[PDB]
């Protein structure tokens, strides 16, 4: 199976050579060549996106859950979910108290996100009036403004 | 004009020759010994003087400060997400020391300037971040109570957002991202019109 | 699409032996990924099983390969970055480039 995976990655690499070999078409060639000039805009886009993802993910994780102690889920909650937010998915169903519980584990035994902190009464302790505006601003900045800016720079 | 830009570049690189490539100097920064080698070319002019020139250049100081700031952000995140308890542990005390250093530098910058200091957005944001960090410290030391600790944690998270957003400002001297970052100020009125129509609808 | 689909199918499942489902998994799902759907719910080990068939009797996708223990055998740390890069390139960059060229 290790060899099969190696072969699959090698197949990706082999397939990507078609783009290089089809640079002499006289219709696709110039456009393929032009892609090299557009990397700096992509770099700026990724820079802003990464900064915003780091900030939003760290803030949300700190405000919802305490002492995860698991690296895989730390990175899944901090990086992966905000990244998916760029494609239209609301970053968290946990940002709203209504849509919570039954998908959490108080102990890290299970492969589930850590449960949110609770108060003296058994009800969630985070404030929606902080989280919801946060997610609103993040989605507005990422999904709409940044992509349109990238379009303009490409043009 | 090109002459003033060349003068500023020469000051920015200091002793190091401006013809040297950035990746070479960064690599020599990460591994000290290579500065004693000839990888980095010094235009202006004994290894001791080589090292002094290398570490007196504002370029290298800026890169070192950027590394330190990134490490500070990493430590902040680790404390906030993984090692936040009723009684602060060693990493949080180290974080407090680093923030104290930042605060002392901020006070120096305060004293150099007057009230014109607060006429810039980023300086105001820095002051707000330091004040919110102090407020979080104040809230977090009531270890008996279980709500002051969480209030301090939330304060720290918002302050972390504010701290992280400063990277955009500090990376405005890259010569590749800088112009585009500057250009964002010109596009606010279109956003305002968009939001106006959206809100009405 | 060809590259991503072949890689994902090879990394998740072995020896489908069904042409219709081969083309459905290799071509159709990556194509839908252009319209905002994440290419695979199977890219993450958490969201798997109960929608698979070990034998090709049923009209369901073939189940992922399993190890000596009855747990999935693929590595998430390879699949997830793959899907992230693919979605970034397709949904965002390519469409904006098309907009620019049309303009
Ligand atoms: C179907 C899977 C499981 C196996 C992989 C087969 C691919 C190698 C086939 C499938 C789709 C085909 C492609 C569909 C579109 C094009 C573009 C085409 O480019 C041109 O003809 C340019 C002509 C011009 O510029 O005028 C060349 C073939 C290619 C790559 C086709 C040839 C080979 C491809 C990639
Ligand atoms: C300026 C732009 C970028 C943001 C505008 C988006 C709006 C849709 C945001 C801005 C302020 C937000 C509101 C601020 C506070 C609240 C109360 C909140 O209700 C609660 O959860 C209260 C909890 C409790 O009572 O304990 C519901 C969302 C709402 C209207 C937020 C929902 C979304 C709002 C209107
Ligand atoms: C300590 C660990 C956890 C950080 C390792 C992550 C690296 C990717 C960071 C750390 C130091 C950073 C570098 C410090 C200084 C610079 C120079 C900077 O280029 C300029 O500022 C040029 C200025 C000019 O041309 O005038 C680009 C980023 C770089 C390589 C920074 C980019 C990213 C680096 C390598
Ligand atoms: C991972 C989380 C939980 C902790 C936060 C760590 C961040 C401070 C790291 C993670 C991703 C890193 C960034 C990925 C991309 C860039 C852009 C980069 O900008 C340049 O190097 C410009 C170079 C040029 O212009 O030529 C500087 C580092 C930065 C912010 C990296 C350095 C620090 C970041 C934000
Ligand atoms: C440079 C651009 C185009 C890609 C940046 C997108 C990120 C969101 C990707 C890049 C690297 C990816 C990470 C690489 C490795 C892992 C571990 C993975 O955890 C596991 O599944 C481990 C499995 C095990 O322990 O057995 C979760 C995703 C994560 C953080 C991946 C999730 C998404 C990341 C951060
Ligand atoms: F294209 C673009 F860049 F969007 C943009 C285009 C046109 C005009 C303004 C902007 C812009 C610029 C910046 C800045 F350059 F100043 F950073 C923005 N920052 C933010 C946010 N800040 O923090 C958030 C992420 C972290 C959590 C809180 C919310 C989003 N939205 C911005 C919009
Ligand atoms: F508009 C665009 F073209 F996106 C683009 C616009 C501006 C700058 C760069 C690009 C670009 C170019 C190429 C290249 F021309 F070099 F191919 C890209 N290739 C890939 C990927 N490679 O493999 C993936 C598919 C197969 C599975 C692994 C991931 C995506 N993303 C690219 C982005
Ligand atoms: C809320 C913003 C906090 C700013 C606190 C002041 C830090 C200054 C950042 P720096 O001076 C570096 C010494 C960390 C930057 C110019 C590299
Ligand atoms: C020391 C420890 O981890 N105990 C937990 C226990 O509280 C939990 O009920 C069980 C099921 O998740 O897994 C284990
Ligand atoms: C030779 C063969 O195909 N056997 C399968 C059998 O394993 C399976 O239990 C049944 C229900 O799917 O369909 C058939």
């Amino acid at each position: 199976y290790s060899g099969r995976v190696i072969f699959c990655l090698d197949y990706i690499i082999f397939t990507l050579r078609l783009i290089h070999i089809f640079t002499v078409s006289r219709n696709l060639g110039p456009k393929i060549i032009m892609l090299q000039r557009m990397l700096i805009d992509v770099f700026f886009f990724l820079f802003l996106f990464a900064v915003w993802m780091v900030a939003f993910g760290v803030a949300r994780q700190g405000i919802l859950r305490q002492n995860e102690q698991r690296w895989r889920w730390i990175f899944r909650s901090v990086i992966y979910e905000p990244y998916l937010a760029m494609f239209g998915q609301v970053p968290s169903d946990v940002d709203s108290t209504t849509y919570d519980f039954s998908h959490c584990t108080f102990s890290g035994n299970e492969s589930k996100p850590l449960c949110v902190e609770l108060d003296e009464h058994n009800l969630p302790r985070f404030p929606e009036w902080i989280t919801i505006p946060l997610v609103c601003i993040y989605m507005l900045s990422t999904n709409i403004l940044l992509v349109n800016l990238l379009v303009a720079m490409f043009g | 004009q090109p002459g003033v830009q060349n003068f500023l570049s020469k000051q920015w690189y200091g002793e190091i020759s401006r013809d040297t490539k950035n990746w070479k100097i960064i690599l020599c920064l990460f591994i000290i010994p290579l500065v004693g080698c000839g990888l980095v070319s010094f235009r202006k002019k004994k290894l001791l003087w080589y090292y002094v020139a290398f570490f007196t250049s504002p370029f290298v100081v800026f890169s070192w400060n950027v590394v330190f700031y990134i490490a500070f952000l990493l430590l902040f995140a680790y404390v906030l997400l993984m090692d936040f308890h009723s009684v602060p542990h060693t990493p949080e005390l180290i974080l407090y020391a680093l923030v104290f250093v930042l605060f002392c530098d901020e006070v120096r910058q305060w004293y150099m300037n007057g009230v014109n200091y607060f006429t810039d957005l980023w300086n105001v944001m820095d002051t707000l971040g330091l004040f919110y960090f102090i407020a979080g410290i104040v809230f977090r030391l009531h270890s008996s109570n279980k709500s002051s600790l969480y209030s301090g944690r939330v304060i720290f998270c918002l302050d972390y957002i504010i701290f992280t957003l400063r990277l955009i400002h500090i990376f405005t001297v890259s010569r590749n991202l800088g112009p585009k970052i500057i250009m964002l100020q010109r596009m606010l009125i279109d956003v305002f019109f968009f939001l106006f129509l959206f809100a009405v609808w």
